[PDB]
């Protein structure tokens, strides 16, 4: 895959969605789609329980 | 190396916080304060986590060891299921109905919370008590004949050479060290108790498991009887005292007064320098100070993901055997007061609460309430400042570094209330 | 960046993946031992 | 348990006791075997061993 996974909210009825960040250098190209928080289980912490 | 900024040269500073356990909620989401992982980068414009990936460079050519200058922080109470403190077993009569008695070990327990030395004490009678108000009262045996019970007087000052009674017709009011009297055929056990070390009983040898004390072991340390006081117009003397008010009887070995006097009650502080110091008690075990944090046990610290393996220590993923970097001493201390109202206060507390708990028994001299000690000893949770050695760190130290807190059993300490630690990396030697 | 999109009654995330070289060099000089050097690049270790 | 720096996994020689395995919450094991499979293979093939 090589790439790094990020993963940003998108309130109910959302419509426009910003996102500030900044590369020093020059990476390979940009990847996307969309996916449902409740579909989506909060990793990095050995459970979730919501 | 910062991976990115730039670099700094000698003498740089890695924080390691417990204030940024929250904003890694993806870690610590399972772990408070014992054993959470932290981000030692702070750069301030990256919002809370982040920099998981990336690692504080050191070089190959030469090898850090900074300083280690923590702040720890507990608020362990006096008392809990943790340090086992809470329980501790006593075998007390259980029935006793047409001379078909029994004694069976009973585990106790004591609520969380309540301090002092004194209040304590009380309590491990309370939990006496409540046995005997479930099973007790309700099979056979008395309220006489109630198997152990903690004091703290001597009782054999008012005692004479000659008659062999307690001549004054009371035990003297006036505490001097806490012990455990016990009945015919009862004990305590304190294996599995630390409450042993907080009445000041310790045996002289340790290192040998099973700290079992029973009536048997407390031979030549009898509780001088009373005088009858009520009785004295010229003769009388050698009659101890039986009965009393509501009818109590002391619990007598015999009708006769000679070798006989005495009762049924062991006393710990006679039989130790009161005994025989041959064959006695005085030969196991020893006469310390109270001391009411039970022991100067000292906490393990270690941070695998920086620090180099101590020595001998090995690499390996577990909270029971993570490489200790230093130790030091529980944020536990003794604070020493002074209450001259102690004794006094006791006449007067008995009527600032509503109901006598501990002071069931007011009118029997040895199932009263144990006198109370003076110069009272609490506990107080001191934020320690120690000063660690220098220790060696790795080639490429990590993102997210892990602060542990081991304990004396190798296991998490969930009364950490705060856990931070400054590091002041420097050059050694080179390869 | 600013996407726009189609709303939904419910909670959503915007799902990135900024493509980067993930590449790492394993090095075994001894007899067990095993000397790994990585680096992403671009994202380092984070962005701050 | 992958890129999950809890239970991060371990594999290094117990001489050298550095772990070769470093990882990052950053990282997404999990979908790159995915489409890794979908470039090799025929994805549409099954095969109990591997479920």
């Amino acid at each position: 895959l090589s790439a790094a996974n990020m993963l940003y909210p998108i309130p109910p009825n959302a419509t426009q969605l910003p996102i500030p960040s900044r590369n020093w250098a020059a990476f390979r190209g940009w990847s996307l789609t969309r996916l449902k928080q409740r579909e989506t289980p909060a990793l990095g912490s050995p459970f979730d329980p919501y | 190396r910062y991976s990115m900024l730039p670099p700094l040269y000698d003498t740089t500073k890695i924080y390691l916080i417990d204030n940024k356990s929250s904003d890694i909620q993806t870690l610590n989401y399972q772990n408070d304060h014992s054993d959470y992982l932290t981000t030692i980068v702070q750069n301030s414009d990256f919002t809370p986590l982040e920099a998981s990936n990336h690692s504080i460079e050191l070089d190959e050519r030469s090898r850090w060891g900074g300083n280690l200058k923590t702040i720890l922080y507990t608020n362990l109470p006096n008392i809990t299921q943790h340090m086992f403190s809470n329980s501790f077993r006593v075998k007390m009569m259980a029935s006793k109905k047409d001379g078909v008695p029994q004694y069976e070990w009973f585990p106790l327990r004591l609520p969380e919370g309540n301090f002092s030395e004194t209040m304590v004490i009380d309590l491990m009678n309370n939990a006496i008590v409540e046995l005997y108000l479930a099973l007790g009262r309700q099979e056979g045996v008395k309220e006489e004949d109630i198997g152990v019970k903690i004091d703290t007087r001597n009782f054999s000052l008012g005692y004479d050479p000659q008659t062999q009674l307690v001549t004054p017709g009371v035990y003297t009011n006036e505490a001097m060290h806490a012990d455990i009297v016990l009945l015919p055929g009862c004990a305590i056990d304190f294996t599995h108790s630390r409450l042993n070390n907080l009445l000041g009983i310790r045996k002289r040898f340790p290192y040998q498991e099973g700290f079992v004390i029973s009536y048997e072991d407390l031979k030549g340390g009898n509780i001088p009887a009373l005088m009858d006081v009520e009785e004295f117009n010229k003769s009388k003397t050698v009659r101890a005292l039986r009965e009393d008010p509501k009818g109590r009887s002391y619990h007598v070995g015999e009708d006769p007064e000679a070798r006989e006097n005495e009762t049924a009650y062991r006393s710990w502080y006679l039989a130790y320098n009161y005994g025989d110091p041959e064959k006695g008690v005085r030969a196991t075990t020893l006469l310390t100070t109270g001391d009411v944090t039970c022991g100067v046990e000292q906490i393990y610290w270690s941070l695998p993901d920086m620090a180099l393996d101590p020595v001998t220590f090995k690499a390996s993923l577990k909270t029971s055997n993570y490489p200790v970097v230093g130790t030091e001493l529980l944020p536990l201390v003794p604070r020493s007061f002074y209450n001259a109202q102690a004794v006094y206060s006791q006449w007067i507390q008995e009527k600032t609460n509503q109901t006598h708990v501990f002071n069931r028994f007011p009118e029997n001299q040895i199932l009263v309430r144990p006198p109370a000690p003076t110069i009272t000893s609490i506990s107080e949770n001191k934020p320690s400042l120690t000063d660690h050695g220098i220790v060696p760190l790795r080639n490429r130290l990590g993102g997210v570094q892990r602060v542990t807190l081991t304990d004396a059993r190798r296991r998490s300490c969930p009364y950490v209330y705060k856990s931070l630690g400054i590091v002041t990396p420097q050059v050694l030697s080179s390869r | 960046m600013t996407f726009e999109m189609d709303p939904i009654n419910e909670p959503t995330l915007l799902y990135v993946l900024f493509e980067v070289f993930d590449v790492a060099r394993v090095h075994q000089p001894h007899r067990g031992v095993i000397e790994v050097v990585y680096l992403r690049t671009p994202f380092s270790a984070g962005n701050a | 348990y992958y890129n999950s720096g809890g239970n991060l996994g371990v594999l290094a020689g117990q001489s050298s006791q550095l772990n070769a395995v470093v990882d990052l919450q950053d990282r997404n094991t999990e979908l790159s075997y995915q489409m890794l499979l979908a470039n090799t293979t025929d994805r549409s093939r099954y095969f109990s061993m591997w479920n």
